[PDB]
This record gives C-alpha cells, sequence and structure tokens, in this order.
C-alpha cells in the first residue's frame, strides 16, 4: 500500500509531482513483482528491461483501475488511500479528459465484475503488450510465454461455472479491454513525455526511477520503435 | 558503467 503523502497549493503542478513521487514508489513494487513472475525471470536483462520501459504506465494504470474498481466500486480514481479524486475535480481540459478516460476503464471493472485471478493474468499481458519493431533479444521465448499467458487467461474464463453460457464472449470482452488500454495509456504517455521534457518550465518534478526510464523509453517511441500487440487490431 | 535503477532492482 505506498501512500501519496499529499501535501501546499492545489495546482496541476503540485499534483503532477505528487502522482510522480508516488509512480517511482509503485515502480519499485512492479520491479519486484515482475522479477519473480513465471517465464519473464527466464528473459535476457536486456529483454526484461526493455519491456518494463515500455509498459510501465500501462501497469500502473491497470492497477490504478484495480484500487478503484475496489475501494470505491469504480466511483473515484484510488491513487492512494490519502489521494483519491475523479475528473470533476480537473479544471484543465486534457488533465479532465485523462482522468474520464481512466475512469472509463475502471468502469468496465465494474461492468464484468473483473475477479482479482482475471486481474492477475491480465496485468501480465499488459508487461508483454509492447516490443521493440525488430522483436526483442530472445523473441521466440518472449512469444512462448506470452502465448502461455493468453491460454492461461482463456482456460481460467472458459472452464469458471461463474461464465457459463457466455464464457468465450467474456474472454473476448477482456482481450477487448487489454486492447483498449492502448489507446488511453498512449495518451497517458504523451501527457507524461510533455511536462518530462518541459520539467523546469511546468515546474513538475520525477523521482529518479522515472527520469531514467523515460529517458530510455522517449528515444524508443520517438523513433517509432515500439511495436503494440494487439488481440483484435 | 554505472547501472540504471531498473537494472539493480532486477539483478540483486
Ligand atoms: C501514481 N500513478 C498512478 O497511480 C497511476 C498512473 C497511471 O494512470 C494514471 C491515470 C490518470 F488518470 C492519472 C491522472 C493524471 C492524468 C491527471 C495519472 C496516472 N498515473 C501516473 O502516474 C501519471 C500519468 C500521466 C502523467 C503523469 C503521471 N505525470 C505527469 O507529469 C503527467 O503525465
Ligand atoms: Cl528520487
Amino acid at each position: 500500500i505506498v501512500y501519496a503523502g499529499y501535501d501546499k497549493p492545489d495546482t496541476a503542478e503540485n499534483l503532477l509531482s505528487t502522482l510522480n513521487r508516488l509512480a517511482g514508489k509503485q515502480m519499485i513494487q512492479v520491479v519486484k513483482w515482475a522479477k519473480v513472475l513465471p517465464g519473464f525471470k527466464n528473459l535476457p536483462l536486456e529483454d526484461q528491461i526493455t519491456l518494463i520501459q515500455y509498459s510501465w504506465m500501462s501497469l500502473l494504470s491497470f492497477a490504478l483501475s484495480w484500487r478503484s474498481y475496489k475501494h470505491t466500486n469504480s466511483q473515484f480514481l484510488y491513487f492512494a488511500p490519502d489521494l483519491v479524486f475523479n475528473e470533476e475535480k480537473m479544471h484543465q481540459s486534457a488533465m479532465y479528459e485523462l482522468c474520464q478516460g481512466m475512469h472509463q476503464i475502471s468502469l468496465q471493472f465494474v461492468r464484468l465484475q473483473l475477479t482479482f485471478e482475471e486481474y492477475t493474468i491480465m496485468k501480465v499481458l499488459l508487461l508483454l503488450s509492447t516490443i521493440p519493431k525488430d522483436g526483442l533479444k530472445s523473441q521466440a521465448a518472449f512469444e512462448e510465454m506470452r502465448t502461455n499467458y493468453i491460454k492461461e487467461l482463456r482456460k481460467m474464463v472458459t472452464k469458471s461455472p461463474n461464465n457459463s453460457g457466455q464464457s468465450w464472449q467474456r474472454f473476448y470482452q477482456l482481450t477487448k479491454l487489454l486492447d483498449s488500454m492502448h489507446d488511453l495509456v498512449s495518451d497517458l504517455l504523451e501527457f507524461c513525455f510533455y511536462t518530462f521534457r518541459e520539467s523546469h518550465a511546468l515546474k513538475v518534478e520525477f523521482p529518479a526511477m522515472l527520469v531514467e526510464i523515460i529517458s530510455d523509453q522517449l528515444p524508443k517511441v520517438e523513433s517509432g520503435n515500439a511495436k503494440p500487440l494487439y488481440f483484435h487490431r | 558503467q554505472q547501472k540504471s535503477l531498473l537494472q539493480q532492482l532486477l539483478t540483486e
């Protein structure tokens, strides 16, 4: 459970700095989770780093949707126990739009009554959702791992008695939800890349973990060396 | 030479 330490005047700059500090602390937890994941643990170090650098925002967004769903029935974005709000608190158009988009994903968790077991496998699929344009160092090992997790989700959904009569439709709704994460996450990253580059002028602070990740991720994304993987596109 | 925080956490 990572706390935000939400202080200072309520400005967009100060809120973003608080969220970035929080995102850096959450990222320490994400790396520890990824490190012991079956299959991933076996990938070469450069590939493990590549995958986390492309999908960090997707992993944080999906975890935010889960917290929001579990703690507020997706009425608010539950960033931390001390930082809970939705788009209604946003005065700037872009920030309102990004919160509203995140709110809509969390509402899909309510629509589906997403289970913790589904969430756990789907989170792994997001870690494996973007690769380099020319693939990874161990592209075959990665492809086997990704296929195995897709099959794990499919089997869990279709075999569950809670889904009888509509399990294949549910599996396709879950994979459509994973595809919809690409659109939202691209928008969040565009905002993040902007505040990162304009950090001094905007007064938006970033912790060392994020400075290092964004510095490696941004040239990849800018050069078109980012291949998103879709289930339905 | 100096390792990133991500590399440190993945290798510790
Ligand atoms: C601690 N993070 C989390 O719990 C969730 C993560 C991921 O999903 C989010 C969804 C969301 F609607 C908002 C609200 C913003 C858009 C007002 C933030 C985040 N998250 C971010 O970290 C984040 C995103 C874009 C940014 C930044 C930070 N920093 C920037 O400087 C601007 O771009
Ligand atoms: Cl720091």
